[PDB]
């Protein structure tokens, strides 16, 4: 659980920064920067959250299918 | 005595031979799609429907038949006297 | 003889009125108490037909009996 | 032990060996016994060929009496040979359409008149089969409700 | 003999009047050809008997389709489900339950629509002429067509059953929009793979001098 | 244009008899336990009733009415009308009696019925009226006024599902030697009568025929008048001798439906004066409308009447042969079905 | 014992007999609104009866031949 | 006495297969069709005949007990 | 394999008289709408039947030689 | 003797078995042959069926030691 | 042994898990990040994507023990 | 010895599934995806095969 | 056994700090190689690249436990 | 150590795999099977790699 | 130890592709070329000095942090 937490927690930095940064001339980021790092963020979430819901969805039926 | 136990034993035969036939229809016209697992409310309404019209209808047919048949036998053993 | 054998011919006999009154039941139902499965209770053109159908029957079983006895004489 | 695989063999395989049935044994009611030389009788007269010459005979009288109707000589007898040709290839045709299908049905004569009224027309004129197998093909479906 | 030869010289005569009408019937049908009117008609009839021989059987096709329908709705879960899907196809199986449903098939095409009672039934509530449907609400009483192949409706509402668009209410109207470039998954590839891509770098100079700047400023706050 | 029409009111029979089958329909799915039992029912049925067009009409418009309203609907057809009295002789309890024809078969059958030598709970069997016949007496005072043709048996046929009921009042006639004879509306005897029996027998022409009867009648003579004593009773018994051309003994018409107080017979008295040339005019209204009397004659009421003819009559639309007889009333002595709006007023 | 052997047959009959009573009148018999049977609802069912007698009868024959056939067959394999 | 439990629990043997033949029928109407284009169980099958099974034996226990209390309630 | 041809003897006899009542329903339920105008036999009713009960033992006889492969297979 | 009855309710279920392929996938009644693209269905049935019939063995004898413990 | 085999299924699922993640993620969502939630056609492709996902990888796995023993 | 075998298995569904399926139309796989998923299997496997081939063609000349 | 969570998280830092190597590296350290001669605004891309990763390091990680907590 | 070795090559090795997978095959997959100009991919591909691996071995271990 | 030889063995499996998919670009024999020897050179240096610059860097940040 808590390495899941944190594997995401990396993983998710890794990817919003990679996509929201186009500007690489000055030192500080730009509040633009701050949409970004809150709406990726909530997104993702909405995401994995869909995911795991049908994972575990499709888990319990082939676990009823025996 | 042996003779009674036959005759209830019959009577218990038919009497489970009519509850597998009431299993059957009222499942085969009672449960038409199965998406769920579980019995709902209008289901169990329409087995309880089919379930009392149906022994109300068995108990009807016998008073009738039990008031036609002696006739219909006595007609039988008349014919087979004829002959 | 055929005594024991006119014995196990009503022995066959009741055992054939039980068949036909388990198929009358049957037929009688499938023909004229349609799935509705609203109420328990009877209507009244059931509650009729219910009776008819048993003297509709019962001439039948009777006139194929005769029709049965002169062919397979 | 009793190997399934080898019981199958004795009673549905080439292992099996020849079995000597009764015909009553076996069924509800024992079909009445019945002479080796009666079934091809019935075979011939089920046969349309049978049926396609009553058709052919029955046509015949039907043209003479036509004949002999509409003058009051010669005309009867060709009425006669026409209507017998018509209905000996009007029974016959429907009854390959229905040995075929395997069912009796109006289809099979609305198909078999719609064939002859064509094959007719054709034989006049092919714009006259065109009209020919309507109108054969609604008489022989009034006939079956005059039937 | 000789009147049985004549019968026969006869029937030649009518079988080459037959032949010489054939050969008539054949100038007839070049000359068409020569003026394609012929050639559509020749189309037309092909189409529809092809029609014809590929109709839609209810006794098979019917029952199968929506047999495999519904378990194609089973194995979803009650969050996703088109509900009026569900409950079309449960009405379907709830008449089919009972003898509601009856078939035809017609030359070119092939119905399915619902009495109000079964075929056994012989009361006369159902029998009486008079209780009868009307001719009228006949099409207000069919279900399921099949105009050349399969069924044209089964398919319709059975083509969106997994989406629910029950959930998808608390959004603006623009987000509602499924056009179909949304889900080829060719554009989205790209706009992913051209995530790491190497920066330009054109104000080194003024960069550089502002870095130089800055560690002066540092410089400066440390003293 | 013209054919439309017929094609018109062939729909709109269709569409009435689809309704009512619909009502009765609401009628017959209530619920009954198993033990209990139907009310049945007993039909008779005259075929050569209104022209042996009956069969087909009452197969049509109420026979199935009859089918839905669920009720064990034993159809009888009496062949003559001997036939019809025996059997009502022979008749066994039930719960209903129904009757389709004009008021010929009605009184045959109520005559088979009261004449019932042990039975004065038939009395309390109550029967339905169907009018397949062209014109009819009671249909007044007993069902809505008139629609179509098919209307009015419809909604009569209906009112029987409805289970309303109503008393009526009917009077015995009995022949010094025959047996008695029983009748709702009344008997005729008079030239009138005999005018509206022969209109058939003149069928060459539908128009003259409705007035012909009569005229005819009056070419053999006009003075057809003819004599006989009564001894009447009020509601003591004075005597009247006195000659007409006709004659007619009924009961009331307007105060079956309502309450009052008096239990009277109706009789009307003619008068003989009456000059041919009114006299057409006047029967060819009267074969249609049998109420209504020709003018200031005398109808004085009386409970119970007896006849003394000097040496053929008809009772509602059957003929009889004429004798002395004692009339008497039986109040409110039978139970028939009527329409509930009727019931209302 | 030898009367087991026709006892069989005779209440096959019987149970055939019963199982062809259901089936003509569940085909024939449309009118449940009079207790007599209508003469088009009996000679129906005497079509019923003849036709599946007639139809047993052929079945019988072809099945026959069928097993005579097939044997001819097994008996020439040796 | 042993005869007749013998036979008692024969019967309620012979009861069970009838139950068991009518099941197998009632839920291949229900849940295989006729396409047979496949030669072995999908998905949608190995579900559907599980929920009928799930189901049928509901049922039979249900009206077993409602139909007991109704005939007693009869008499 | 004696004793095998016995109980053969007995099961066949008995399982040939269950197949054929298996396929007299049959046969009657596609090859005999329910009219019953007449009694005698329509053309294509007569046929049918000869055809279905060829169609029936090819399939009775193909279904012992699947069966038997499979439970050889065991 | 009990495998004997086991092996009779074999044969009662090949009956059924040929039956229901049958009247399944039996339709074209034209010909006298099996023909060619339905004489595949009887194969794919068979297997079908008797997996079926498996399946519903093994939920009924779980659903009723469910209950006998109980 | 026992605990071996759940480990082995545990880590086996939770790479697929992280492997279909990445993956419904390349081909549903676009990378615009402009409104923080889901649009419809998205959140849709994502359950066709996992089911799809799945159907392959059952699908693969048994043609693939399928050439276990026949690849001896 | 195993659990290489289902990484191998994990990451060739990755590769075939990321390279074939591009509808997301249908909720079902079409026939083609399923001839994209056996020609993937093949010639991934077959790749597999070559490469520890010419791996142990390192070996022989190392060792 | 905090202490292992402890170690845990510090394997966590270790691997989101070679996550970010070969990020930056593949955003600003184009596939030339054409001179080994590390660039100079590269050399501070480099700095830029470890900053705001840090920064959106912390702030996503002080958001997200907010929203668990949440 | 010498373990850890060892599954550090067998990670050198899954690298390389997927390494040369793009490069060798196109993401086409209409045939089921290796063409002969690909048949040649691998003994190249891993050849190559490996030279690599061992020349960039030597400069690591030149600072060690 | 090992404590720190897993990040080396890293760098070094790391660096192994990403600079073999840069410049050797033709596959027609079965030896490199110098133009793809002095490029993994220039790898090497490029990529030693990148990767020590970033640790560098993080170094300096965790310093100016506390
Ligand atoms: C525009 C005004 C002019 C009118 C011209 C006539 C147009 C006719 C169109 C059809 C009218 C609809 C009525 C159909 C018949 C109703 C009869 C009925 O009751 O239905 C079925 C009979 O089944 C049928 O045969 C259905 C009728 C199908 C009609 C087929 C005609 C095909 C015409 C297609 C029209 C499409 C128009 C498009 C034009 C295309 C041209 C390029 C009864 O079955 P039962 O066994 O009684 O079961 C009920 C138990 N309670």
């Amino acid at each position: 659980q808590f390495k899941e937490f944190l594997g995401t927690y990396n993983k998710l930095t890794e990817t919003c920064f990679l996509d929201c940064v186009k500007d690489f001339t000055t030192r500080e980021v730009k509040p633009e920067e701050t949409t970004c790092s809150e709406h990726c963020l909530q997104k993702y979430l909405k995401m994995t959250q869909r995911i795991s819901m049908r994972f575990q969805e499709y888990h319990i039926q082939q676990n009823e299918a025996l | 005595r042996q003779q009674q136990q036959q005759q209830q034993l019959r009577n218990l035969r038919d009497f489970l031979l009519v509850y597998n036939r009431m299993t059957e229809l009222c499942f085969q016209r009672c449960v038409p799609s199965l998406h769920h697992r579980a019995l709902d409310a209008e289901e169990e309404a329409c087995l309880h429907s089919c379930a009392g019209k149906l022994i109300h209808s068995n108990h009807r047919l016998m008073a009738a038949y039990v008031q036609l048949m002696p006739a219909l036998v006595q007609r039988r053993i008349a014919d087979y006297e004829a002959a | 003889d055929p005594l024991r054998a006119q014995q196990l011919a009503a022995e066959l006999e009741v055992e054939m009125m039980a068949d036909m009154y388990n198929r009358m039941t049957s037929a009688c139902h499938r023909k004229c108490v349609p799935p509705h499965y609203k109420e328990a209770e009877l209507s009244k053109g059931e509650s009729v037909c219910l009776d008819r159908c048993v003297s509709k029957y019962l001439d039948i079983h009777e006139r194929m009996g005769k029709k049965l006895t002169e062919l397979s004489m | 032990p009793l190997q399934y695989s080898l019981l199958l063999q004795y009673l549905v395989g080439d292992k099996r060996q020849p079995r000597l049935l009764e015909p009553g044994s076996l069924g509800g009611i024992p079909s009445p016994a019945k002479s080796e030389e009666q079934k091809m009788i019935e075979k011939a007269m089920e046969s349309c060929a049978f049926k396609a010459a009553l058709a052919c005979v029955g046509g015949f009288v039907l043209g003479g009496a036509f004949g002999v109707f509409t003058a009051g000589g010669q005309r009867g007898m060709s009425y006669a040979k026409n209507f017998a040709i018509v209905g000996a290839m009007f029974s016959c045709t429907e009854c390959l359409i229905e040995s075929y299908r395997g069912t009796s049905d109006w289809k099979n004569s609305v198909i078999s008149g719609c064939i002859t009224g064509g094959a007719i027309g054709f034989r006049a004129g092919l714009k006259a089969g065109a009209i020919g197998c309507g109108g054969f093909a609604a008489f022989s479906a009034a006939i079956d409700y005059y039937l | 003999v000789v009147a049985k030869p004549g019968v026969w010289a006869r029937l030649g005569s009518w079988a080459r009047a037959l032949l010489r009408d054939y050969a008539e019937a054949c100038r007839d049908a070049s000359a068409e050809a020569r003026a394609p009117g012929r050639a559509a008609v020749y189309v037309g009839l092909l189409g529809g008997a092809a029609a014809c021989f590929t109709l839609a059987p209810s006794e098979g096709a019917f029952e199968e389709a929506l047999l495999e329908a519904s378990g194609t709705l089973l194995l979803l879960a009650p969050a996703t489900r088109n509900r009026e899907s569900e409950a079309f196809v449960q009405r379907l199986l709830w008449l089919r339950g009972r003898g509601r449903l009856r078939y035809v098939n017609l030359g070119l095409c092939s119905l399915v629509y619902e009495a109000p009672f079964d075929a056994q039934a012989s009361l006369y509530q159902a029998r009486c002429r008079y209780l009868q449907p009307r001719w009228t609400d006949f099409p207000g009483r069919v279900l399921d067509v099949g105009f050349v192949g399969r069924w044209w409706v089964l398919g319709a509402w059975m083509r969106d059953c997994d989406i629910n668009d029950d959930e998808f209410l608390h959004l603006p109207a623009h987000l509602r929009v499924v056009g179909p470039q949304q889900l080829h998954s060719e554009t989205n590839e790209r706009l992913f793979d051209e995530k790491y891509k190497p920066v330009v770098l054109t104000d080194d100079q003024v960069d550089q001098a502002l870095w130089e700047e800055q560690v002066l400023q540092k410089e400066k706050k440390d003293r | 244009t013209w054919g439309g029409h017929w094609l018109y009111g062939k729909h709109c029979d269709n569409l009435l008899r689809r309704a009512a089958c619909q009502e009765a329909q609401v009628f017959g799915n209530q619920l009954i336990p198993p033990n209990a039992q139907v009310k049945k029912a007993t039909v008779f049925l005259n075929p050569a009733a209104c022209k042996g067009k009956a069969r087909t009409l009452f197969e049509k418009n109420a026979a199935p009415i009859l089918h839905l309203s669920g009720m064990d609907v034993t159809i009888v057809k009496t062949d003559y009308e001997g036939q019809a009295k025996k059997l009502l002789e022979l008749m066994e309890n039930t719960d209903v009696i129904i009757v389709a024809g004009g008021d010929g078969t009605l009184q045959e059958v109520v005559t088979g019925v009261l004449r019932r030598t042990d039975e004065a709970t038939f009395s309390k069997i109550p029967i339905g009226f169907i009018p397949l016949g062209e014109t009819s007496s009671l249909s007044h005072t007993l069902f809505a006024e008139s629609g179509n043709k098919v209307q009015h048996i419809t909604d009569a046929t209906l009112a029987i599902v409805k289970g309303e009921t109503v008393p009526l009042d009917v009077l015995q006639i009995k022949g010094e030697k025959e047996q008695p004879v029983f009748a709702m509306t009344g008997l005729r005897w008079g030239s009138f009568r005999d005018a509206g029996v022969k209109v058939s027998k003149y069928w060459y022409l539908g128009p003259l025929k409705i007035k012909a009867a009569h005229f005819f009648s009056t070419l053999k003579e006009w003075p057809q008048t003819h004599q006989a004593s009564i001894s009447y009773t009020g509601p003591v018994w004075k005597d009247v001798q006195l000659s007409t051309i006709e004659l007619s003994i009924t009961t009331r018409n307007n105060q079956l439906d309502p309450t009052s107080k008096e239990d009277f017979l109706n009789i009307c008295i003619e008068p003989d004066t009456i000059s041919k040339g009114d006299f057409i005019t006047i029967g060819s209204r009267k074969v249609r409308n049998p109420k209504l009397h020709v003018e200031g004659t005398e109808c004085l009421q009386a409970s119970q009447c007896t006849l003394l003819i000097p040496e053929s009559f008809s009772i509602d639309s059957e003929e009889y042969e004429a004798m002395p007889v004692e009339v008497k009333l039986l109040p409110r002595k039978l139970q028939f079905f009527c329409d509930p709006r009727k019931r209302e007023q």
